[PDB]
């Protein structure tokens, strides 16, 4: 599971009764930029890593000297 | 002369001519309202303390309606309680939909006045829709979004009247009614983000904590400002890691619920360029070492130089703790030195006057006195700058009663209307035997009040003689139950440090060290520092002071630690800490303690309590917090400050310069702060910033 | 070296030390001009004198005490 | 809830045995089914929320619409509804048993305590008292019809 | 529930500071002899005098409490805790919350001056 | 089930950062930080969900 | 691991606990509110 | 590409993900934490990984600058952002924005800007 189209899985599970071939266009929600469609990759090495999305809170200060 | 009435059967008395909605929040009968305030004068624009008043055909302001003795009040008429609902219904019709993005969510006053007593639903669905405004840029330090405005006149009273930049105001009628200059030019009042803690909703707001927390998910802490002479009573905002904002909490005396516009942005570099972990001078590089190694490089280098006596310079800096400097004091004189000197120049004697007799460094009247002060006069000083409250305090007065001010050095922009007399001691000498000697006699409650950049001048002990004459010759300005003398500081420490008897000897300032101990104090120079000289900061930032240096020491700063600090006027508060000291950051007075431990210096305490027994040591009035007792020592102590600099001070004819060259760059965190950098730079002589 | 002490600003218990410092600073600051005093105040204490020596050792005496020359005696006690 | 205005038996055992706490659960699907019978037919129409915007959310047709209706949204959501104080004891008749909930308003918007009374809490307190001198196969019989689901009983 | 446990008590307050003295003498009598019960019970690792040093020394934490009803309190808890251990109430993992210390010795550099206390900033 | 965050058609991230979402997950599974951005508009810097504890309300 | 056996350790969190019980209205906006004593059983007044 | 993870040593990411967003490179906020920072926080748990499977989720602001800037005929301008195809309330709630200003004028949820015409 998890590696058919979102707007087939949604059918799959009967949500619609009709498939997103027949659908109109107007229901189509219109998108600007390219779609890729990564299905799950749990365990492979494709698996999805996370992080903080922000940086720390206080940045350090730089070492700037001054000779006297 | 007082008046008792009835507010929903609660008889309560009041004194006489006074607006009713005080006798209502006396009586606490809660009535809300959008355009009274306590500080600022009324206006009934807000419509919303409408009320029930027998004798009266229609119900009236609450803010307006003076008090009338027999008065019969209601608040929950049906009529009233219609009221309320049809007139927050009324201002709900062109205030946008911005909820979500209006930065007081849950303190929007109009929000939850409008939960109570609001309509459950709003009849706005016409098509062609409400009226909009103007972006309306007008600084760096206020977002602006005037779509969201009432008019509820808050904000520009208060800057006309008490403020003193009158250059908001109303433009247009009807809809077409805009608050602020309509030229698109720069506000700047030296108290000026005071407004967007004022304005109810989020018309105005805060520019550089715009979008980052939103106040229920802030902890909140009571707490003090520093980098201000008058220490006012502030409020934390920190989510638990940085510190997001700082309201000023009420207080009557200090700051009557306003605080400097420094005060108030100064977070920005609380957060961005503080040091973390110690660092060590290579030889023109700074690497981070062990924790253990600073100090041990510390004692290595003290056993190598071996400063036997006025060879250890101790300085403190502006925004520094009186528990750290206990902590200084006590580790200098154990090492057997009183090179105990402050950041200023002219600051490596004695300042020119006693570190005995507490009113030759405090403020001697009260703050509160200032409301019954008559003529006064500054020497050397911007108290427009230096303690801006003070300044909201001197226009409050100005307006009120009716005073007369005199203005010797700096021509400076006031606010009110100053008098100048003259750029010379001997111009204000001059001044002194001129017309004031018979008006400062004359005056019931004067004062003279000094700020404290003639410290810096080598001539102040003249300086001092001459208006240590006057307070000693004239006894209207030194009676009992005032002192005339008034003095101010440029920092919240310098008075906790005259306190500590933070000075050095005639003999210690003769000595070039070997050993420079710097505690904060940014504003020391390469002509100010010995070559060879073992300077070990001691701070929270990175700035000048850290730059010079061989080893620093990430201090906590002034929200981080339970700071203990002395204003001016010589109140004790506690700085409740807020949040703990990040990175690799220690408090101050532990730090010097293990310095003194790998010394032979031996500490007797070890705690927070133990310090404070032994700041009740240095004077027990520190340890009694945030009570201001007078001196009973005016004559002899005027007397004392004459002795001591008489005669030996010879005036020279040096121009009463300025004491700082500008406002919002100072005390290691405006230089640090990037918003005061793009403050400073919007803030001279610009064509927005310029009047005609 | 230095030395303080402390009254309480109310009339009671301090006034010959009160007196004390209205009178006989103007001798003791010349009398010693290498260590240094100071005056500070609590609105009630007990009078009480802490003097610092050339170590950083300290020692103190509390004056509950009759007259300005009675202060005196424990004053010239407390600096030997 | 209109259990009044719905027609409904209720069926009452005999004995103290099980087979009557069988017996009455056997029945109630058979009286639960005319419940649905009686609400299907006379579903009426009208308001599903409460009518006001003060206690629930308004809906999210009018509320992008609507000045009132954000701020209502807004300190739901945030504050949430205030409730004035007191206390209450209410007890429905659930499944199991008579559930009841005991709660102390502060007069904030946290409730200041909230106890509840699972059914199933003194089923399992009364077992010891009808467990007696019955056999170890006889002690699940008894189990599962006093019904422990212990999601209840402990919380 | 007409019956209680094995050896659970009616809850029952002394009138006088001796006859707690009394029920606390009686009950650490109890806890003495059940002490070798315990070690085969929850199978532990160590010896029974530690238990039973333990037991002496938790009694010598609250030997100086003044009030009579403050002490029927802390007897009652120490009832509960008896009654528990005399069976399989408690599990050995919930046992040995009794002995931190004895398990494991502690670790490098337990701080003690105020040095080892500032180094890792009271911990 | 599992979340996602919509956008706009023409593509813009649609989440303000109104805290709501902050506000009543009652197991407190959100977490965001969110800062003005370069054009001025308010953008969530961080956006994060504790899926351990998302109960699905 | 080395106790073979689950611990006791004091309290450590990932995530503090963040209550939002500190934006709240002193006064409760709940008002005074009517009464539903009976005649009977409230004092009657003087005259 | 090869950044210094703390020790002098480089770890080598290729440019393709060092990188905001496949439309943007360069960061949109003060506490952004661009790539750089983040595999030189903890790449200790990106080892053995696949570089190509995680999101890179097309960032807001290179789209929203190419949208063409609309013009208002009168003085008040109305953004929702709601489909009219959809059966129902979407989209970003009814606000208005005044387009006087020398500029465009974006509407603060949408992002699109407006200009008075
Ligand atoms: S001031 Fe802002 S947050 Fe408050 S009701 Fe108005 S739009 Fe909403
Ligand atoms: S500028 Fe702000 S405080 Fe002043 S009247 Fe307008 S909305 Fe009110
Ligand atoms: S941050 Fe606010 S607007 Fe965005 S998804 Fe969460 S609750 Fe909604
Ligand atoms: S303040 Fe009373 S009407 Fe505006
Ligand atoms: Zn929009």
């Amino acid at each position: 599971m998890s590696q058919v189209e979102p707007g087939w899985h949604f059918w799959l599970g009967y949500g619609v009764d009709t498939a997103p071939c027949n659908t109109p266009k107007e229901k189509l929600p219109i998108r600007a930029y390219p779609y890729k469609f990564q299905p799950n990759y749990t365990g492979t090495p494709g698996a999805f890593v996370t992080y903080n999305t922000l940086k720390p809170k206080i940045s350090a200060w730089e070492p700037v000297t001054k000779q006297r | 002369a007082e008046i008792e009435l009835t507010i929903d059967g609660h008889k309560v008395s009041i004194e006489a001519g006074s607006a009713l909605i005080q006798a209502c929040e006396k009586a606490g009968v809660t009535v809300p309202r959008y355009c009274y305030h306590d500080k600022l004068a009324i206006a009934g624009n807000c419509r919303m303390c409408l009320v029930d008043v027998e004798r009266a055909p229609k119900p009236v302001a609450s803010c307006a309606y003076p008090v009338a003795p027999g008065m019969v009040v209601r608040t929950d008429t049906e009529r009233v309680k219609q009221a309320r609902e049809n007139v927050m219904e009324m201002m709900l019709q062109n205030h946008p939909l911005d909820c979500p993005v209006c930065d007081q969510g849950g303190e929007c006053d109009l929000q939850d006045q409008s939960m109570r007593y609001g309509r459950d639903r709003g009849r706005f669905t016409e098509i062609t829709g409400k009226r909009s405004t103007e972006d309306k840029n007008i600084g760096p330090l206020v977002k602006t979004s005037m779509n969201r405005c009432i008019h509820c006149t808050r904000c520009v009273r208060f800057a006309n009247d008490i403020a003193g930049a009158p250059e908001l105001g109303s433009s247009g009628r009807g809809n077409d009614m805009q608050i602020g200059t309509y030229l698109e030019k720069n506000l700047n009042t030296e108290l000026s983000g005071n407004v967007i803690d004022l304005c109810p909703v989020g018309a105005l707001t805060n520019k550089p904590y715009a979008f980052r927390a939103r106040p229920w998910e802030l902890k909140k802490t009571e707490s003090i400002d520093v980098m201000d002479a008058v220490g006012s009573n502030i409020r934390i905002d920190s989510k638990g890691v940085e510190v997001m904002r700082v309201i000023p909490r009420v207080h009557e005396d200090v700051n009557e619920e306003w605080i400097n516009d420094k005060s108030r942005f100064a977070c920005d570099g609380l957060k961005t360029q503080r040091l973390t972990t110690p660092l060590i001078r290579v030889g023109d590089k700074f690497v981070n070492a062990t924790w253990d190694d600073a100090l041990s490089t510390i004692a290595k280098a003290y056993q190598q130089k071996a400063p036997k006596g006025d060879e250890f310079k101790a300085v403190a800096g502006a925004l520094v703790e009186v528990e750290s400097m206990v902590a200084l004091k006590d580790m200098t004189n154990a090492l057997g030195s009183e090179n105990t000197t402050t950041d200023t120049p002219n600051g490596n004697s004695a300042p020119a006057h006693g570190i005995t007799f507490r009113s030759n460094y405090l403020f001697n009247s009260s703050i509160a006195g200032i409301e019954d002060a008559d003529a006064i006069l500054l020497v050397g000083t911007n108290p427009r700058r230096e303690a801006a409250v003070m300044n909201a305090r001197i226009r409050k007065a100005w307006l009120r009663q009716e005073l007369e001010i005199a203005s010797v050095g700096p021509t400076l922009d006031a606010t009110f209307d100053v008098a100048e007399l003259g750029n010379t001691h001997a111009d204000l000498e001059k001044a002194l035997s001129g017309e004031f000697g018979e008006v400062l006699k004359n005056a019931k409650n004067p004062l003279i009040i000094v700020g404290s950049g003639i410290t810096d001048r080598e001539d102040a002990g003249a300086f001092f003689n001459t208006i240590g004459k006057f307070v000693e010759s004239t006894p209207s300005v030194l009676n009992e139950n005032w002192n005339g003398y008034n003095v101010l500081q440029r920092s919240a420490s310098r008075a906790g440090a005259y306190d500590i008897g933070f000075t050095p000897s005639d003999e210690a300032s003769k000595t070039t060290p070997k050993m420079v101990w710097l505690l904060g104090a940014d504003e020391v120079a390469a002509s100010d520092i010995p070559a060879d000289a073992f300077v070990v900061y001691q701070g929270h930032n990175g700035d000048v002071g850290a730059q010079f240096a061989d080893v620093v020491l990430p201090g906590a700063a002034y929200t981080e630690k339970a700071g203990t600090y002395v204003n001016t006027e010589g109140r004790s508060q506690i700085s409740r800490a807020a949040t703990g000291p990040p990175g690799g950051a220690r408090e101050d007075w532990k730090i010097l303690r293990a310095v003194s431990e790998y010394l032979g210096v031996a500490l007797p305490y070890e705690d927070a309590y133990e310090v404070r027994d032994r700041l009740a040591e240095i004077s027990p009035s520190l340890v009694r917090y945030d009570l201001v007792e007078p001196t009973v020592f005016g004559d002899v102590a005027v007397q004392h400050s004459l002795v001591g600099p008489n005669g030996s001070v010879t005036p020279s004819s040096a121009p009463l310069t300025e004491t700082i060259e500008n406002f919002y760059m100072t005390d290691s965190i405006s230089r640090s702060s990037p918003t005061m950098a793009k403050s400073s730079i919007a803030f001279n002589k610009d064509n927005k910033k310029n009047q005609a | 070296r230095e030395i303080r002490f402390h009254l309480c600003q109310n009339g009671s218990s301090s006034a010959p030390l009160r007196q004390f410092v209205k009178n006989q600073i103007g001798a003791f600051q010349k009398a010693n001009p290498s260590t240094k005093v100071l005056v500070r105040e609590a609105n009630g204490v007990k009078p009480i004198v802490f003097a610092r020596f050339d170590h950083g050792h300290e020692s103190k005496i509390g004056l509950d005490v009759s007259s300005e020359k009675e202060v005196a005696e424990r004053v010239k006690s407390l600096i030997e | 809830d209109a259990y009044d205005k719905v027609d409904f038996d209720v069926p009452v055992g005999m004995n103290g045995d099980c087979y009557d706490r069988y017996l009455i659960r056997m029945a109630e699907f058979r009286q639960s089914l005319r419940i649905i019978e009686q609400c299907c037919n006379d579903m009426p129409a009208g308001a599903v929320k409460v009518e006001d915007f003060k206690i629930n959310s308004p809906p999210r047709n009018l509320m992008k619409e609507d000045m009132e209706a954000l701020i209502h949204h807004f300190l739901l959501y945030t504050k949430g509804y205030s409730v004035p104080p007191g206390e209450t004891y209410t007890a429905i008749e659930a499944p199991k048993g008579e559930m009841g909930v005991y709660v102390v308003s502060d007069g904030s918007e946290r409730p200041y305590k909230c106890k509840i009374r699972a059914p199933g809490f003194a089923h399992l307190g009364a077992f010891d008292h009808i467990a007696r001198g019955h056999f170890l196969p006889d002690a699940v019989a008894i189990i599962g019809t006093m019904d422990l689901v212990f999601g209840e009983v402990d919380r | 529930a007409i019956i209680a446990t094995a050896f659970a008590e009616t809850v029952k307050f002394s009138g006088s500071k001796q006859e707690l003295q009394k029920r606390t003498l009686a009950l650490y009598r109890q806890f003495l002899r059940g002490a070798p019960t315990f070690a085969d019970l929850y199978e532990v690792q160590f010896s029974i005098p530690t238990i039973r040093t333990k037991i002496r020394q938790e009694f010598e934490r609250h030997r100086f409490v003044d009030d009579l009803s403050i002490q029927n309190v802390l007897y009652a808890k120490g009832h509960m805790e008896y009654q528990e251990c005399i069976n399989f109430w408690k599990q050995q993992a919930q046992f040995l919350k009794y002995f931190p210390e004895e398990d494991d010795i502690q670790g490098r550099h337990q701080p003690s001056n105020f040095v080892d206390k500032f180094l890792k900033n009271r911990a | 089930g599992e979340h996602a965050l919509r956008r706009y058609p023409s593509g813009e991230e649609r989440c303000i950062a109104c805290k709501l979402c902050e506000a009543i997950c009652p197991a407190l599974a959100i977490t965001i930080d969110a800062e003005e951005r370069i054009d001025g508009s308010r953008r969530t810097t961080k956006y994060d969900i504790d899926m351990t504890k998302c109960i699905y309300c | 691991e080395e106790k073979r056996r689950v611990v006791y350790e004091p309290l450590e969190l990932t995530q503090a606990f963040r209550n939002f019980s500190a934006g709240s209205t002193a006064w409760e906006p709940v008002g005074p509110g009517r009464d539903d004593r009976p005649d009977s059983f409230k004092l009657p007044t003087p005259k | 590409k090869s950044i210094i993870s703390y020790n002098g040593n480089t770890i080598e990411i290729p440019e393709e993900y060092t990188k905001q967003a496949p439309n943007r490179d360069s960061t949109w906020a003060p506490a952004q934490a661009s790539k750089t920072e983040i595999y030189k926080n903890n790449m200790v748990r990106f080892e053995q990984k696949d570089l190509s499977k995680q999101p890179m989720p097309y960032a807001g602001i290179e789209l929203i600058a190419q949208q063409p800037v609309r013009f208002v005929h009168g003085n008040t301008a109305v953004c929702d952002g709601a489909n009219h195809n959809g059966p129902g309330a979407q989209g970003h709630p009814k606000i208005f924005i005044n387009v006087d200003a020398p500029g465009s004028h974006a509407c603060q949820y949408c992002g699109t800007r407006y200009e008075k015409e």
